[PDB]
């Protein structure tokens, strides 16, 4: 029914999406976005059911029911009808669940709005249920809880949703496996067709929907547009289902776990149950203990827990779960020696409590953090236009329809009474404690039911409780200083006589190279920064690249005290490593960069090292190589094809035997070495002028010659590492066998060329023709595993193409059902009209054109084409422009030449992972011996 | 040490 | 007939029969048989040098050499001799001295009739003509042109200042100005003065000949008889003269002169009358040992000490009949040309400190100890330039000491010591100081060459500051030398005994290849090692403090070895691209003392400051000055550089030479002695256990001082070569300064080292090997630098040609590709019997056992660096050459080197000078302006896979 309540919404001036708020008669909250400068349009549905309503025989029905949502409506009753119209109008849609949502998400090329809401909307009006949906998905299911069974989050999760009452709904299951779908019902003979029509007809239809659309349209015709297709969900009045009581209800507080994981990792996890604050939006109290416990700068809680060597990282703050209830976390990483003083550690933590409870509340610090993000909701960017929807459709139904855009980023009033509560809350009694270590072995019994950790109820005996609430004092921690990090210039800089719509190298020297970009689309108070500094001593060894890591590394773990409060005020930086060399990016507000990027060259040319720092970053990252026996097999064979398929690469075995040889002396020897003599490429884009640009970057190239006496390099010792050239003929295989993972990877690699301008749109065309059936006949038909991908592959200026498919098969069965596919696909060209044809290469067209929505979009794409000395800018509107001159003959040339099983030119190589239980390639050194290598391509 | 056709 | 030998002394380790004979003509003739050689050979020495000529035509002694190989009346075709004997496996060459000529060459297995009555025709009659004196002088003339820039201007410069009416001061080249025009500016014939000058020296008794012949000692001397009889004695006396050429006008002199190349030495000329007369007690070899001598105490150490002088040679250098000179020519320093007054003021206190003590028995007896040893093991002998030696010390000995030359010593007179070293003293001295500091202070000039230098004649302060007060600085004598050996046994051969070296030990520092001596059974044995590092060729700074670090050693390392050098054991220590290197040699008691030395030398080395900071710039002043070196040269250095990988070039290394500091090399060799790998081969005179212990020392030591690891086996990389488009025409020029010559390398690039596609490359260059010299050089006459033949670096062979002249290169690649159009017109065109002719001149070539033993240790050792490991393809390349066709040739040549080819590969370098017969259509050039960009567009070849 055609029911209306809307008004103004609140929207920051930067903002022009005009918006529209309504409900419909049936009860649906309706959101209407019109943008007509948006390439691609998106709508969104938000089903307010979640895991916690599932029944009680049966476990994850929701997860099974929106994975058979998907297929058959009775206006399409086709199969992949909705996956192919979108595949043709190049949409994609992906839905997610949780305990209390199920959130259904696409998008579309251009206009197909009434077409993919004609086959999105009627999933409420008639789902199918048939044989083979059911049979199928049932195996999607099954695959989608064999990744997450090493995945630690859900392991982790599920043990504390059930070790609490077991009778409560938050310790049902949410997800579900093959046992609860298909291997108890029918041996009880339950349908369960019947039983999901129950629950998709009682517990859908009635209430709560959130459907909102990105359109680009109009104010109206998105209107009745959705009014149109949304008047067949009919009111039931189903009750809102939420929890009036906590699952720790007084058995369950003052204990402790010992948690065994795969991965040798230790962590601390404290938790405190709270009661509902979530009306209470005003003050948002959690927010306020969030920022004032993990707050990481002088005097903090972290700061000395790193001054006593226990702790890495922590954090903590409110952790909201059902309607009913909320959670309060604090989890913190633990060191070798942190694991011997738990107790220790968590008295610190009541101390800084009290040191809370000892000076009150505060005041300013409300008004700074109202202030940061009132600055923060001013300037926003514009999000992609796929889950944009789906994240105001999921916050639609807990705030009213002026609270939909303003949703956390304003604050009223202030509340220290209930700042007095929540501190009230956290004490002592009330502690909930649980520990992650690997050294609990042969000690914990006690065993989850699904996953299959284990874990111990052990409670903490009385003289550790005691201990931590009479006895309470203060040492060193204080709380805050001014961060004066704020940034106060807000001003936009008019674009002068050098009006590029490209970066242009504004300097060119033997030390540095410069590229330049003033903002002209999106007028921000905004700067992005990039950096590489390139030197050869980067990747000479395994012991050198060893010594680069921990050197970024601790550098890192020098500057994060002085970079949280800036980070807090919104610039953000990274520190990490390139093969080449090193990598800068400096991102953030324009007006405090300049002294940020100054501190950090100044930083890390002066450097030096604290002993037991040194030490734990060691250990750490000893453990975090070794870590990677442990990781999901299609890794695995991405990682030996990038070691087979480049000039030189060293193993992670290599680098764990080269650890060890590290030491002080000997890193504060290779520090100058790298440093000596460098090379600097830069990107500056944002809103900024050329001479402070030029400036910008002479201050740091004359701080770093101030330092360390930086002098440029040769030009012929920038060189970049090539790529082996494959036989015309002939394929080639190799094994490694997993240890963890009972599942067996296969990446298929296949050699075409370098990157010609016609070379690249043959092998895209190509690859969007076999991508969308692709995941039609193997996962949904074949049912071969859900990692199953396929397409380009862009590396070292050489191009290729890929099949990554896990699954738990015999390798060679596989790479012989891939090549099937292929067969089939090659008549399936042929039996093609001129229609599918030409809407493909429409999809091709829309799905490679588009505008920016950031300067670090742009930005970043800009800068992945320099790091690549490609410096095309505008290969988008000339390759486009090439693209439409292409015919079905073409692609069939193409296929035969290089990609047929008879082919003069097929260059191909797989990489079979087995589980633990052509040529080969014995030595990768000696399969690298005699082949020959590929040139570079040319820049520009 | 005058040679004839040089050497190598 | 007139006198024959009955047995003269030959070493008790030869095989080779041996007699002497006289002709009736007065030529001395000796006669070598050997029943295992293969290839046959002869030589001949006429005793008439370049200073016999007459005043107003310079150099007609070289330009009748140099005319004589073309042409005769028996023969009337110009390269017969030639081209007989490059269809038999030979190649023949001559030069001249200041008082003889030597003629020789070699043979295939029996061609002794046809290439020796070739050789005799030489002098029993010789046809010239108009052509060739006409086209031979521009041959002459390039000669001269190599040698304006070549310093060795320094030995005409004391030719001149001399007796200027003494046959001393004669020119021996000519420069086509003496020669040509001079004669035709006063119309004096030259012809006419040729056949006076050979009709009146070279026939009469005064040559002396020897043949090394394989069938017997009677089957071949009734064939000497017979066949040089003709040539019949003028009755010449040798020509000689009493009268030393410096008069006391010209001593107590001390010369100024500039190089062109930066340089700074100092040499002392003493004149002393004839001691050949003296070949049993040699006292100038004694004093030679005793001045000359580096080690614990001495002239040298003590100069190097006070940071004057690097190094220093002595002995006494041979001149004329009448006269001799001695000689103390020393190198200098920064501030070695600031102190050169007292530098020969020590000279003559080591003179003086040896004066008054004199002679000395034991230095004798050890010194004909070493020279008999030295004798008894005398190694095998190529039979090429052995018997052009043998005849050219054959004027002087009689018959039985016809090989005991400077070997074997009679008596110790001490009276003849005292001769030569009374005439050592400064009323004798003539100074001679060479430097690039004299830049505008030279009066005088040199005519013939062209050099700057002064008269600055020594007032008697420095003498009487020279000979006043002379007692002693820190000298002392020699002592005993303890590397002299005493075993001498032969170990006999191991029952499990290999053919080829065998890999014996594997493991991931170090592996081995090892090879008992089978056919030699000299007790001695050369070993030689490969260290590997990745940390030596990674930048220019890193290339650079290897070779000072490495130098370094060498030089502190000399005071201690220089005995071991003398006595018998030889090593050498250099840098290579990928990591360092060491090869030792010598008599096989004392190699591992001096192996175990070297490596605790190596490993626990410190830096004496002053020796690196006198190092480091005279390696400063040994980089800046490729500049002045030859234009072809640098063309095959430019070629390399851009046909590898990775290289750097000469302009990068003197750059980062503004960096190296003292404590930058001193933290170096900890980085580069860190992690390592060693590849090794044994050979010679050695046990297995003993190889495995030699092995085991080297990587204990390093592993006990040096804290060494293994490398992992994906870090041992070579280089790759960069792969030329498929049709290709590559060049790029620069420009040599100082040369006033042109220079090119044009390089053609077939493929990968194949079993059947050696033979194509190998076959195709011996069949171009004498036309590309005569249509060229002798013909064309396009310089005196011609060379063409298969190029293998990093196993991709190409086939190229280096060629520099006065002329602009395009001229030259145009005629190149001239001659590659006329070589196939006249590949076509050739019989099957020169064909075959060919293959077996290849096969006799190729298929050639090597006679002394670092022969076949530098055959093994120079492809196990290459990685291929094939012993075999000696014989197995050869078998495969055999069965080929001449269609399968001009196959090869089509696709590959025509200039229509689909594969074509060609790469073009030319050095241009200070100031610049249908050659078919050729395709633009494409000009290389960045060498970095160029190597980067292009693919690079796979490495060749082992054996």
């Amino acid at each position: 029914a055609i029911k209306r309540i809307g008004n103004h919404i609140t929207k920051s001036p930067e903002d022009k999406r005009e918006y529209r708020g309504l409900e419909l008669a049936n009860g649906i909250k309706v959101l209407l976005i019109s943008d007509p400068t948006t390439d691609k349009s998106s709508a969104a549905l938000d089903v307010h059911i979640g895991s916690l309503s599932d029944p009680p025989n049966i476990a994850g029905l929701s997860h099974f029911l929106e994975h058979m949502l998907f297929l058959g409506t009775k206006k399409y009753p086709k199969e992949n009808e909705y996956s192919q119209f979108l595949s043709e109008h190049a949409g994609s849609s992906n839905a997610f669940t949780s305990g209390e949502h199920t959130n259904y998400y696409f998008d579309v090329s251009h206009e197909h709005l009434e077409g993919a809401l004609d086959r999105f909307a009627q999933f409420f009006l008639s789902p199918l249920f048939d044989e083979s949906a059911k049979d199928r998905e049932v195996n999607a299911v099954d695959s989608e809880h064999e990744k997450n069974v090493m995945n630690d989050a859900w392991r982790l999760f599920q043990l504390e949703k059930a070790t609490g009452n077991p009778k409560h709904p938050f310790s049902k299951f949410g997800t579900g496996n093959k046992y609860t779908l298909e291997t108890r019902p029918n041996q009880e003979g339950i349908d369960v067709r019947q039983e999901l029509l129950k629950f998709h007809s009682a517990y859908y239809s009635s209430n709560l929907m959130a459907v909102v659309v990105l359109g680009r349209e109009s104010l109206d015709d998105l209107t009745n547009l959705v009014v149109k297709l949304f008047s067949e969900v009919e009111n039931k009045n189903v009750p809102l289902p939420e929890f009036p009581e906590h699952p720790f209800q007084e058995e369950h507080l003052k204990q402790l776990y010992k948690i065994v994981p795969i991965k040798d990792i230790r962590n601390l996890y404290v938790t405190f149950p709270i009661p509902d604050l979530q009306k209470y939006y005003k003050s948002n109290p959690g927010h306020y203990l969030g920022h004032l416990i993990g707050h990481e700068g002088p005097g903090s809680l972290l700061s000395e827990l790193k001054s006593k060597g226990w702790v890495n990282t922590l954090v903590g703050g409110q952790k909201e779960g059902a309607r009913g209830f909320m959670f309060f976390i604090i989890n913190v990483d633990l060191t070798e020696e942190g694991l011997l003083h738990v107790e220790d550690i968590i008295l610190h933590m009541f101390q800084y409590i009290q040191k809370l409870r000892a000076e009150g509340p505060q005041e300013w610090v409300f008004q700074e953090l109202k202030d940061l993000n009132a600055v923060a909701f001013r300037f926003k960017d514009k999000e992609r236009p796929r889950g944009y929807t789906s994240k105001i459709a999921g916050i639609l139904h807990y705030y009213p329809l002026e609270e939909v855009l303003t949703a956390e980023y304003l604050l009223e009033e202030f509340r220290p009474d209930l700042i007095e509560m929540v501190l009230d809350k956290l004490r002592p009694e009330n502690v909930r404690v649980a520990i992650v270590s690997k050294s609990f072995e042969g000690k914990t019994d006690r065993t989850e039911e699904w996953y299959g950790t284990q874990y111990k109820q052990e409670a903490i005996p009385d003289e550790v409780i005691k201990k931590w609430q009479n006895a309470d004092l203060n040492g060193k921690f204080k709380l805050p200083t001014k961060n004066e990090f704020i940034p106060t210039n807000f001003e936009i800089l008019p674009l002068e006589k050098e009006a590029t719509p490209y970066p242009a190298l504004i300097k060119d020297t033997a030390m540095s190279k410069l590229w330049f970009k003033q903002d002209d689309k999106f007028f921000l108070p905004k700067a992005n920064l990039n950096f590489e500094f390139f030197s050869p001593f980067a990747y000479v060894d395994p012991l050198h690249s060893n010594m680069a890591y921990l050197y970024l590394e601790l550098l890192k773990d020098s500057l994060n005290e002085y970079a949280y409060a800036a980070e807090l005020a919104g610039l953000s930086y990274d520190l990490q490593n390139t093969i080449y060399g090193m990598y800068l990016s400096v991102k953030g507000y324009n007006d405090k960069q300049p002294i940020l990027l100054k501190k950090i060259i100044e930083k890390m040319a002066t450097f030096e090292i604290d002993e037991k720092r040194f030490e734990i970053i060691k250990e750490a990252y000893m453990r975090s190589l070794n870590n990677f026996r442990a990781e999901q097999p299609h890794q695995h064979a991405m990682y030996y094809l990038r070691l087979l398929m480049t000039e030189v690469a060293w193993t992670k075995d290599e680098l764990k035997e080269a650890l060890d040889d590290v030491t002080l002396p000997r890193l504060k020897a290779f520090i100058p070495q790298l440093l000596s003599r460098l090379h600097i490429e830069a990107l500056l884009h944002g809103n900024i002028t050329k001479q402070a640009a030029l400036g910008i970057m002479q201050m740091v190239e004359d701080t770093l010659i101030e330092h360390a006496h930086t002098k440029p390099l040769l030009p012929s010792q920038l060189v970049r590492y090539r790529e082996v050239q494959l036989p015309d003929r002939g394929w080639f295989v190799y094994q490694q066998r997993n240890e963890v993972h009972n599942n067996s990877g296969i990446e298929i690699y296949y050699q075409t060329d370098m990157q010609s301008t016609s070379e690249n749109m043959f092998l895209e065309l190509f690859a969007q023709i076999i991508s969308e059936p692709a995941f039609n006949t193997l996962r949904t038909k074949e049912q071969l595993g859900y990692i199953v991908f396929s397409g380009p592959r862009r590396a070292n200026g050489i191009q290729g193409l890929r099949f990554i498919i896990q699954s738990e098969k015999p390798p060679h069965y596989l790479e012989s059902r891939v090549e099937a596919f292929l067969i089939t696909m090659e008549k399936s060209i042929e039996d093609m009209t001129e229609e599918a044809f030409q809407k493909h290469i429409q999809a091709l067209a829309i799905r490679r054109l588009d505008k920016p929505k950031k300067l670090s979009a742009e930005s970043a794409k800009y800068w992945g084409e320099i790091i690549s000395q490609q410096y095309n800018f505008d290969r988008d509107n000339t390759e486009v422009a090439y693209l439409k001159t292409l015919t079905k003959e073409d692609i069939i040339k193409f296929y035969k030449e290089m990609l047929a099983v008879d082919a003069p030119r097929r260059h191909k190589v797989s990489v079979h992972v087995l589980a633990r239980e052509p040529e080969v390639i014995q030595n990768m050194t000696e399969f690298k011996r005699g082949l020959p290598l590929f040139p570079l391509v040319k820049p520009h | 040490c005058s040679l004839y056709q040089l050497e190598n």
